[PDB]
RNA sequence: AUUGACAGAUUGAUAGCUCUUUCUCGAUUCCGUGGGUGGUGGUGCAUGGCCGUUCUUAGUUGGUGGAGCGAUUUGUCUGGUUAAUUCCGAUAACGAACGAGACUCUGGCAUGCUAACUAGUUACGCGACCCCCGAGCGGUCGGCGUCCCCCAACUUCUUAGAGGGACAAGUGGCGUUCAGCCACCCGAGAUUGAGCAAUAACAGGUCUGUGAUGCCCUUAGAUGUCCGGGGCUGCACGCGCGCUACACUGACUGGCUCAGCGUGUGCCUACCCUGCGCCGGCAGGCGCGGGUAACCCGUUGAACCCCAUUCGUGAUGGGGAUCGGGGAUUGCAAUUAUUCCCCAUGAACGAGGAAUUCCCAGUAAGUGCGGGUCAUAAGCUUGCGUUGAUUAAGUCCCUGCCCUUUGUAC
């Protein structure tokens, strides 16, 4: 939930 | 050729085994007693450094005249470990080289400059430029 | 003196003529100083006093200002007649700050009212021609604690390089 | 400078002294042509890199570190 | 008397080199023997010739 | 009325401070009564001055209009965007203003200008040499001079004055085709780092920063001033920032090649930077000079770094804590070792559980070296360098700030 990867 | 077309590791070996051959370099009596530089924990590993170092010396010399006492002590430094504390420069030795620079004026090879520090002569420039040429001769061939 | 280095001699130089700025600060609080501005030539230099009650500086012949001389020459250690002192007048008072303040003070000394003399020295600025104003007095009257209040209006920037030269503080 | 410093300012110094004197006493085109294919090598070979020493600021032992410190 | 009162060498003193206006013998500055504190420059240094550009 | 003193005893004092002895200056003192003094004593919960944090984010105030009986509010907003109520748009707001921004400080550039012996470059007439026929427009010199000179000029490199260049300008894409975001070419650089930084809230800290200060407090057995010694470092134990290393990319020995900011002989203040030469194993000492400074240190020949030898997984020359002896250093003084130089004893230290901090480009980090401190000095601090990479161009998952909707006797 910190934006690691790119539902 | 120059000095300057030549390896400066095997110029100054090369001048360093010159010296021994001839052997009239003037040798102090304190020989294989005494430390090269403040910062070292141990005599020097190899004999002859008084060669080696005069060799080396020499060549400064030949690039940059009326060098004294206190510009050959900035050249020389060493790292100075303290242990404990953060270690620091430590400028290089006096006395040793000035029995050095006594033997190069037995030698001849310098002469005192006009204002002060010595500055090298005809003689001391020709002999480091045919061993120059010897070296040079010797890498090739 | 003639073996001084620049470096020092302007560090000096500039202590020089803020001791006597502090120096005519404590001195002349009635005679409404305030700053100076120092000439210096090789033959006789001239400092100028800026105050608005000129009159008041004079006393009676340049008393005050001939009297001044003889100390700034003992204690500076300048031979005589080397430094000459003269007193001007304040072109704009209102626009320097250090003005409204010594009156500011005179009224608190005299017992004047914190609204109204904060009021009045403010009203006094316009109508000598002002952009903006800010005067603030802060600590204890007639009671305990210590209470800070200001009075501003006009365009009055605080925030940029304008603000070193277009504001004078005191 | 340095001791990278210098090799690279002596290694760019060569280069754009080649590409001046093909410029000014010799065809162009082949001024052109060497500048191509300096370009197309590595560009640093002509350029200066801006990128120089950032001044420390207070609070930390680097420029842009700090001090460690802790609450309690 | 004369051989005790102020009889400690006054030379090569810390305290004894003290600021020409505040007379304070803690952080004193002797950059360019300037003979001030560091707080009495920071108000006095717009007189003296500094002001902080950078 | 006083002040000072030799002599003999105490006291550490060659301190008439005291005890016996007497001498010397003379209205300047002394004794009581009022009354200022001084304080590095206390109060920062009296404070004034400042700095810091909420905050270095994006947030705050009139005139005229709109909503209200009114205190007041809109102006400052569903939405998109930015680090940023900045900007764009629906819109009762329009003009504005404060704060970002903008401005100021240092490095990024023309073969642009001005002109700089307190600097260099190219040559000029030399000398020292190197090969070699006398060779060659040969190759180096920080060795000579081109300010009493005709024995030449110029600023590219060393810096000091002024001007544009980088503004999302040009192409493409996303975007309510608007603000804005990204790829790209030419470009010294397509986000280069820093100072100031709106009102106000801190019972924030400083009375030990000033002859800035309120009040109280010891004032002649002073909490003043004067001297001396002792500790501010003590030591069982816990806490912060930090340095040294736990090794083989290592360490030892010898050689080789590069640095800039910058202080450098002082009113009271004696105390500066150092060069050259000699003596000494080393800190160090002696004689001779330059610099009040682009002129001397200094072409600041600094350190891992580049090369060659040794040790080879052994708490192993490395890690070097603690102790002894010898000597110079600085001042009056070094013991309760300022520090330094040589021989010495030579413990832990196989990268350390939780649990946290700092860091995105010349960054971190290594590694030094200046200035602040100083009689002598740094393991502190600010800066200047040389070597010098990956990690990400994202969110609020953990800890906190901002905005709104806003319960709320606060
Ligand atoms: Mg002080
Ligand atoms: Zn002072």
């Amino acid at each position: 939930s910190q934006g690691q990867c790119t539902l | 050729v120059t000095v300057k077309d030549v390896n400066q590791q095997e110029f100054v070996r090369a001048l360093a085994a010159f010296l021994k051959k001839s052997g009239k370099l003037k040798v102090p009596e304190w020989v294989d007693t005494v430390k090269l530089a403040k910062h070292k924990e141990l005599a020097p590993y190899d004999e002859n450094w008084f060669y080696t170092r005069a060799a080396s010396t020499a060549r400064h010399l030949y690039l940059r005249g009326g060098a004294g006492v206190g510009s050959m002590t900035k050249i020389y430094g060493g790292r100075q470990r303290n242990g404990v504390r953060p270690s620091h420069f430590s400028r290089g030795s006096k006395s040793v080289a000035r029995r050095v620079l006594q033997a190069l004026e037995g030698l001849k090879m310098v002469e005192k400059d006009q204002d002060g520090g010595r500055k090298l002569t005809p003689q001391g420039q020709r002999d480091l430029d045919r061993i120059a040429g010897q070296v040079a001769a010797a890498n090739k061939k | 003196a003639v073996q001084i280095s620049k470096k020092r001699k302007f560090v000096a130089d500039g202590i020089f003529k803020a001791e006597l700025n502090e120096f005519l600060t404590r001195e002349l609080a009635e005679d409404g100083y305030s700053g100076v501005e120092v000439r210096v030539t090789p033959t006789r230099t001239e400092i100028i006093i800026l105050a608005t009650r000129t009159q008041n500086v004079l006393g009676e012949k340049g008393r005050r200002i001939r009297e001044l001389t003889a100390v700034v020459q003992k204690r500076f250690g300048f031979p005589e007649g080397s430094v000459e002192l003269y007193a001007e007048k304040v072109a704009t008072r209102g626009l320097c700050a250090i003005a409204q303040a010594e009156s500011l003070r005179y009224k608190l000394l005299g017992g004047l009212a914190v609204r109204r003399a904060c009021y009045g020295v403010l009203r006094f600025i316009m109508e000598s021609g002002a952009k903006g104003c800010e005067v603030v007095v802060s600590g204890k009257l007639r009671g305990q604690r210590a209470k800070s209040m200001k009075f501003v209006d006009g365009l009055m920037i605080h925030s940029g390089d304008p603000v070193n030269y277009y504001v004078d503080t005191a | 400078g340095g001791h990278v410093a210098q090799i690279y300012a002596i290694r760019q110094s060569i280069s754009k002294a080649l590409v001046a004197y093909y410029q000014k006493y010799v065809d162009e085109a082949s001024k052109k042509e060497i500048k191509d294919i300096l370009i197309q090598y590595d560009r640093t070979l002509l350029v200066a890199d801006p990128r120089r020493c950032e001044s420390k600021k207070f609070g930390g032992p680097g420029a842009r570190a700090r001090y460690q410190k802790s609450y309690r | 008397h004369q051989q005790l009162y102020w009889s400690h060498p006054r030379k090569f003193g810390q305290g004894s080199r003290s600021c020409r206006v505040c007379s304070n013998r803690h952080g004193l500055i002797r950059k360019y023997g300037l003979n001030m504190c560091r707080q009495c420059f920071r108000q006095y240094a717009k007189d003296i010739g500094f002001i902080k550009l950078d």
